[PDB]
């Protein structure tokens, strides 16, 4: 009920301390970290991030398309981690065979 | 809990895997033929299937497929009609879309897929909507709290929202009897959305409403600094102050990404000269739902 988390922020590298039953943005904006954010209900890809090291659930998909839940990206304003993980946080993607 | 308004709220009623298609009653350009950018005023029918509340807003899904064969993904609006519509029949969802077009690294004029297939929409259409989307941007319960709206561009939408049911309008459950101030910032006058509207809710009751421009282009303060959005707040950075502790304050930002850099700026200052370093301070406003942004 208290998993690590670690964001690859293009700023740094954030040590933060996120819960189980707590979206990731939402803690982001507690330790005064600053990410990006937008309807933040998990509809567009404002905060987009490609995890790696650890799982999360972000079930409330919305946006999150077909090979996205495996390409390894996230919504880090709708997902609660379910393991220790660790994002590459302000990742985009607006081409690669589009 | 909540500060904000949640009693008749509902989210996802319509996803991207089997959206609502309404049709476009009227699509009209709002901004005059010489602004910098177009934006568009434009009508859809729900048939009352989508009981989105102000402060919410809808995705919509351009036709056809990009250079790969593949649906186009969903782009958000917000909604711009207030819950019971343009029309009063809480029939309708209007949307406030500026039409993207720029010139790329190569020459090339290129165009916004889905804000292009929205500005060209021709009523009668088929649009393809899902949501209503979002929880943060909500009005709050107080029909008596200050609100502070800070907006850009087509981030005017959610708050000609708000002030739709805060005056043009009459609910056996809602009175506004708070202040309304509101700040919109633009390039032109020819750029200006919606003026005339808070033009007749400013006499409607010019006891509760306040409406604040700021033509970037056309106006300046001081030592001829460019009158932004953030630029009209400084000329009232202490009364504003003045506000940002009160239990019924509530600041709403909402547009073009960047007109929270200055505003953050003016408040830094501001309050970095009496309390704490004005992040920290924005911390316990969005405590009590106080500063709730959706900037894109
Ligand atoms: C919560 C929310 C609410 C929104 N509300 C509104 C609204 O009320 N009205 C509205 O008009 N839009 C709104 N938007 C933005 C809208 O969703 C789209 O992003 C916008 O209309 C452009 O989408 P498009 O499909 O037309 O273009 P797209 O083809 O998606 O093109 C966008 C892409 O073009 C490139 N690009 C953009 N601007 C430039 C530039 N100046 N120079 C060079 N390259 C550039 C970027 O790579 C960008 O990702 C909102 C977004 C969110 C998340
Ligand atoms: S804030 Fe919009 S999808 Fe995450």
């Amino acid at each position: 009920a208290t998993y690590n988390v670690k964001l690859i922020t293009p700023e740094g590298e954030v040590e933060l301390q996120v819960p189980d039953d707590v979206y990731i943005l939402d803690q982001a904006e507690e330790d005064g970290i600053d990410l990006p954010y937008s309807c933040r209900a998990g509809s567009c890809s404002s905060c987009a991030g490609k995890v790696v090291s650890g799982s999360v659930d972000q079930s409330d998909q919305s946006y999150l398309d077909d090979g996205q839940i495996a390409d390894g990206w996230v919504l880090t304003c709708h997902a609660y981690p379910t393991s220790d993980v660790v994002i590459e946080t302000h990742k985009e993607e607006e081409l690669t065979g589009a | 809990e909540s500060k904000k308004q949640e009693e008749g709220v509902v989210t996802n009623l319509y996803k991207p895997k089997e959206p609502y298609v309404g049709r476009c009653l009227l699509n009209t350009k709002i901004t005059g033929d010489d602004a910098p950018g177009e934006t568009w005023h434009m009508v859809f029918s729900t048939e009352g299937k989508i009981p989105y509340r102000e402060g919410q807003s809808i995705g919509v899904i351009a036709d056809g497929v990009d250079k790969n064969g593949k649906p186009h993904k969903v782009r958000l609006y917000s909604i711009a009609s207030s819950a019971i519509g343009d029309f009063g029949d809480s029939k309708t969802v209007s949307l406030c879309v500026k039409r993207l077009i720029y010139t790329n690294d190569a020459g090339e004029i290129v165009k916004g897929v889905c804000s292009n297939f929205l500005c060209d929409l021709q009523p009668g259409d088929n649009v393809q909507i899902t949501g209503p989307v979002g929880k943060e941007m909500l009005m709050p319960k107080d029909p008596n709290a200050t609100i502070i709206m800070l907006a850009t561009g087509t981030g005017i939408a959610p708050f000609r929202s708000f002030l739709w049911k805060m005056f043009f309008e009459k609910h056996d459950d809602y009175k506004f009897n708070g202040l309304g101030w509101l700040f919109l910032g633009v390039p032109t006058s020819s750029s200006l959305l919606y003026k005339e509207e808070f033009g007749k809710m400013k006499e409607r009751a010019p006891e509760n409403f306040r409406v604040d421009y700021a033509v970037s282009r056309e106006q300046t303060n001081a030592a001829g600094e460019r009158m932004y959005i953030q630029t009209r707040m400084a000329e009232y950075k202490e009364e504003l102050w003045e506000l940002l502790k009160k239990d019924n304050t509530y600041v709403y930002m909402c547009g073009l990404k960047g007109m929270e850099k200055g505003i953050d700026d003016i408040m830094v200052s501001l309050a970095e000269k009496d309390g704490i370093d004005w992040f920290d301070y924005k911390k316990q406003l969005k405590r009590g739902d106080q500063w709730n942004v959706e900037v894109y």
